[PDB]
């Protein structure tokens, strides 16, 4: 009963099998979390050992997506700076909904999972009505 | 469920509640732990005190005692010992290696050992034992 987890880019391969599914999987590792918990009610080296591999797992794939949180950062940090059709193309551009997305990765990930780049992401936020008052003084 | 397992459990608590205070506490069941070599954290030794208490007391006591002796014990007579004696080593094959044997009479040292015995209890004639003429041996 303790060979049942012996068990690190395997994670990624998991991964690669892929929104909140990925929160489910963060909570079948914190299941695997509660049932080692209990087993500890039930008997320590050999349990230590495998505590200290949790803390390494659960840290490591929290670290695999803070990459892609990272990631996300930059790629939307590119895109913070004939004609009319565009201003016509970046006007249709939804484009909250790609920040949101981006925002509801990154926060439950701080949060619920549980850098200075938070007032960024809130900068972010703020980004999109000064893009609009940018394209406002783009009018003329 | 027995008579002489009330004898033991009794002489068991009485070795864990040492001051004499009719209820396992913590600082007891920790200095049974220590004199076994054990130090664990201060918070394992509550979850597992929590999954033994049903009372809500913080100390277990002697029917919680046995509980747990009995789901232990009864959950996982003579059929284990004689089985596991050399067939149970086989596992329902009825085929014991002669070398096992001669394994067994090479490292205790025997002075004199002749293994006639296996010659003379063959009972199906072929030169091994099943297991029910292995009782029949035994």
């Amino acid at each position: 009963t303790f060979d049942k987890y012996d068990f690190l880019q395997a994670a990624y391969d998991h991964f690669m099998r892929s929104l909140e599914a990925f929160e489910a999987e963060l909570k079948k590792y914190m299941a695997i979390e509660t049932e080692v918990t209990m087993i500890n009610g039930v008997n320590h080296p050999l349990k230590n050992s495998l505590k200290a591999e949790a803390v390494s797992w659960k840290t490591q794939f929290a670290q695999n997506l803070h990459k892609q949180c990272s990631d996300d950062l930059k790629l939307d940090n590119y895109i913070r700076d004939l004609e009319d059709v565009r201003n016509v193309m970046a006007v249709l551009k939804v484009r909250e909904k790609e920040s949101e997305i981006d925002n509801l990765i990154g926060p439950i990930e701080e949060m619920y999972g549980l850098t200075t780049m938070v007032s960024d992401l809130r900068y972010g936020w703020k980004k999109l009505k000064k893009v609009a008052t940018e394209v406002s003084d783009n009018l003329t | 469920l027995t008579d002489e397992e009330m004898d033991m459990c009794r002489k068991a608590f009485a070795m864990f509640d040492k001051d004499g205070s009719g209820t396992i506490d913590t600082k007891e069941l920790r200095t049974a732990l220590s004199a076994l070599g054990q130090n664990p954290t201060e918070e394992d030794m509550f979850v597992m005190i929590s999954q033994v208490d049903q009372d809500g007391s913080r100390c277990i006591e002697f029917k919680e005692f046995v509980r747990v002796i009995q789901i232990n014990k009864q959950m996982s007579a003579d059929t284990l010992d004689a089985f596991v004696a050399l067939g149970g080593n086989l596992d329902k094959t009825g085929r014991i290696l002669v070398d096992k044997l001669r394994s067994i009479c090479e490292e205790f040292e025997l002075t004199v050992n002749v293994d006639r015995l296996v010659k003379d209890a063959d009972r199906d004639l072929n030169g091994f034992l099943s297991y029910d003429e292995f009782r029949a041996l035994l």
